[PDB]
């Protein structure tokens, strides 16, 4: 049962852009100071960061929101290009908070709201150069996932290791670095693309445009729909075609694939959560819930509860139902009537007589699961 | 529909289509026509009248169905459909017009429109200051080569 | 336009034009037409029916849009436009018909009228003593070779 | 009872050039590596092979079909040449996988789509030079057939030994190399042809040219009738002129014949498959069904989208009916009306209430066979 009560439960310590905004961690050719994470469009991004001259992955993964569906995204700089240490698992693509300094890293995003996804394009940029041991990587991916779990309303984009066969991913997934969490997902094959600064080819991780798809998907239909069949616009080719005999081994363990389809182009096909929990296996379901939570929590935003009183309960019940009945009227929910499609409860049994400080307990039923 | 007495009502006409005609006002000009033929002859060498043979059976007619979208919005769904055909691509598609019962889960009548169906017109409403009850409707005209229940 | 439920309303139709058509009453007869074609054939040497090919796609139609100026005033803007064409100059111009949202700063739909557009008619209203609700309107008829969203 | 609900019916493993496409596996000198399997025309083939000078059968089989009907073929380099062990069955022209490197031999199958026919021009030739006799060749033919059987849509064309009596082919096929399956065809005689690189004559298999027989038939008239009267345009002569007793000997054992007629030329005459199953005795029927399958599968993009929605059943019936009736109104079906010629059904009883991902069940009658 995800919080159905509050932004924080034990202490009331607390006293838009849409789902398309995401954040990326990596190095810039130039860039602004690295701490003030900024959110913007390609047009301004390049003016501050640089025209791919540093050889960094942010220079390319940024297009995920510009050569595909998008608007703006947050960028953590970490540091810039050397003229004409950051490759360690500690700084940069790390939980590099700086002891409550919001320094470049997962920690620097803790103070920032309105982020639905977080990617780290330069973690593997120096995989070979910086001798980034699977640990240095595993530790970072764990830090990213933990960040997302703690914020509670955004997810992690996890990169596969740089170059390995299907057997070897079955291996890290089951034997050396499985993550098992409702807050993360991974795609396997690497994508061939070009780099106009110097020539026809570069290899990039299945991120960037892959995330651009989520923004596209949300505009086409409800977040409840999965981008289980969508074009990776901007892709040139794939390193490997993964056949049915391989899909049979990878989909059951949560590895999503991108394939070149005979007459449809390069498309995203897999749509599973990198999680062991049957409830959260499907990505579109995990997303539907984050979607509803962001909108309902912003909507019913009252600060400092006055008197625990039925009159507030009545205002709340009425507002939640008014919000949800449209999901039913529209095609998002299942059921012949609101009666079955959703459930709202807020009365003295969720808000018992002790009435200690915060009340406002609202119980809700989605389709089968309960909040 | 517990009794023979009810008839389908204008509860919820809706459409199967790949083009996002998500919300509509109405559907009209839907018909099924078999063309007849008429010949007159004089009778078999005797004192009786001629005959009229109207049991002759020529082929089946084709037409188009009017579709009205409630009104203009920022989503140019129909405009692009017509642009693709004007550009020269045979951008046709299959459609399904559905008739729904009082209890909407019951959906007993469907009409299949041939895969060769396409849009020939987009027509704007009148824009006049103060009209109030004039609400920028759009009319889409689609040709249906063949309609089957 | 916070919801999918609203539609554009007759809030503020207005026009981009070099000729000072500053205030208007209304705009009408606006449409987009692709001409179809119809051929009937007999089938391929067998016991099946003929076919109807209606996927044939001829060119795009052209027309004109009615424009009504609230009424006569001392400023002869439209009269000179027609005089220039009657005189023999190819005095044509580009136009833009704009559709505006409830909150007027939002201006989502525009239609471009080809640079070859020109005025063929100026029509006066009826002048009758005592009519009162008859207020000397003027009708301007403009030919639009090509209309693009 | 072939598949129709899915390319994969137990696991949801499921998430142009033209139809006259064949693949040829064989050896070549100064040719692109086996990894970059190419789709080529003759000009391109020569750039990738040379003007028949290596003395390998790929040049003849590719030149053979190319000068008949067809638009493209996949060229498998496999391995190289000696001046003036690549020939061994295992290290190249056989059941190669490479831990899914899919670079050599039959390893390119599955990995590569849009191929209807496969053949191996040169393996039936190394039987002498490298003494590759007995099981060494049979093993390759078994592989080619097995891969076709696993894919479900591919036909293997194979050769009999180059010099033998009609009694000998009967024994070879019945006692030493019988296959009994729906995925292959064999023609008895070998063909007299030539090789301009060295001279005016050369012995070649009934391969390559045959690919171009189905390609012309299928592209000019359709797959309605077998190309059982077609002219082998590039034949000079036949090694043996088959007589009536020989035609009677081969007919009941499933061996097809090529014969010379007095003013009619050299034509392909037999039209049967290498199978004991009465249902699949004819090539025309086997090809008809594969054609329909390619069109039906490419036509459905609804792989991952509300696996419980029933409205999808209605959309399925619509698309299937439109396609098959169009075929009825032409020469595809033996009947007076779709009512007695074509059937489709998709309902709750075909898609059980549990609503398993193995949905998409559509029951069909092709002409009479059930699919």
């Amino acid at each position: 049962m995800p919080s159905y009560l509050s932004p924080g439960v034990y202490v009331e310590e607390v006293a838009g852009v849409g789902t398309s905004v995401a954040a990326f961690v990596g190095l810039a050719p130039t860039g602004p100071l690295n701490e003030p994470t900024l959110v913007t469009n390609w047009t301004q991004y390049v003016a501050a960061f640089g025209d791919f001259t540093g050889g960094y992955y942010l220079a390319h993964s940024v297009y995920g929101f510009f050569n595909n569906g998008g608007s703006a995204a947050y960028v953590v700089r970490v540091g810039g290009s050397a003229e004409d240490q950051a490759e360690s698992a500690h700084p940069g693509p790390a939980q590099y908070l700086g002891d409550s300094s919001d320094r470049t890293g997962f920690g620097g995003l803790e103070a920032i709201d309105e982020i639905s996804m977080v990617a780290v394009p330069d973690l593997m940029a120096a995989y070979q150069r910086g001798a980034i041991d699977l640990e240095a990587v595993k530790a970072v991916q764990l830090g990213l996932i933990a960040h997302c779990e703690l914020m509670g309303d955004r997810v992690a984009i996890i990169d596969p290791p740089p170059n390995q066969n299907a057997r070897q991913i079955r291996v890290w997934r089951q034997e050396t670095a499985g993550y098992d969490s409702k807050y993360a997902a991974l795609y396997y094959p690497w994508i061939k693309s070009f780099d106009p600064a110097t020539g026809q080819s570069r290899l990039v991780p299945p991120s960037g445009h892959v995330a651009g798809i989520w923004a596209r998907n949300d505009s086409e239909r409800g977040v409840h729909k999965a981008p289980a069949n969508e074009v990776v616009r901007g892709a040139v080719d794939l390193e490997l075609q993964i056949t049915r005999g391989e899909q049979d081994l990878l989909n059951p363990i949560g590895v999503n694939c991108i394939r070149s389809f005979p007459g449809r182009g390069i498309r995203v096909w897999g749509a599973r959560t990198l999680s062991s929990d049957p409830a959260w296996r499907y990505l579109n379901i995990r997303r539907y819930f984050n979607y509803l939570e962001e909108s309902i929590l912003i909507g019913t935003q009252w600060v400092v509860f006055e008197p625990n009183d039925h009159n507030l309960w009545a205002r709340i019940r009425r507002n939640v139902s008014a919000f949800l009945v449209n999901e039913w009227r529209n095609g998002a929910l299942f059921g012949q009537s609101p009666d079955q499609a959703y459930y709202v409860k807020c009365d003295e049994e969720t808000n018992p007589p002790e009435s200690v400080d915060l009340g406002r307990v609202v119980c809700e039923i989605g389709i089968a699961p309960v909040k | 529909m517990s009794l023979p007495k009810p008839e389908d009502v204008l509860v919820a006409p809706n459409f199967g289509i790949q083009i996002d005609g998500v919300m509509v006002e109405y559907l009209n000009s839907v018909s099924n026509l078999q063309i007849e033929q008429d010949v007159i002859r004089y009778q078999q060498n005797q004192g009786t009248t001629g005959r009229n043979n109207v049991t002759l059976m020529p082929g089946v007619a084709k037409d188009g169905s009017v579709q009205v979208e409630r009104g203009m919005s920022q989503s140019s769904v129909f405009t692009q459909w017509i642009n693709d055909s004007m550009a020269g691509r045979m951008a046709t598609a299959r459609k399904n017009a559905t008739i729904i019962v009082m209890d909407y889960e019951d959906n007993p009548v469907k009409r299949w429109n041939l895969r060769n169906a396409w849009c020939s017109k987009v027509v704007a409403g009148t824009l006049k200051a103060g009209d109030t009850n004039a609400l920028t409707e759009t009319i889409t005209i689609v040709f249906e080569e063949l309609v089957v229940e």
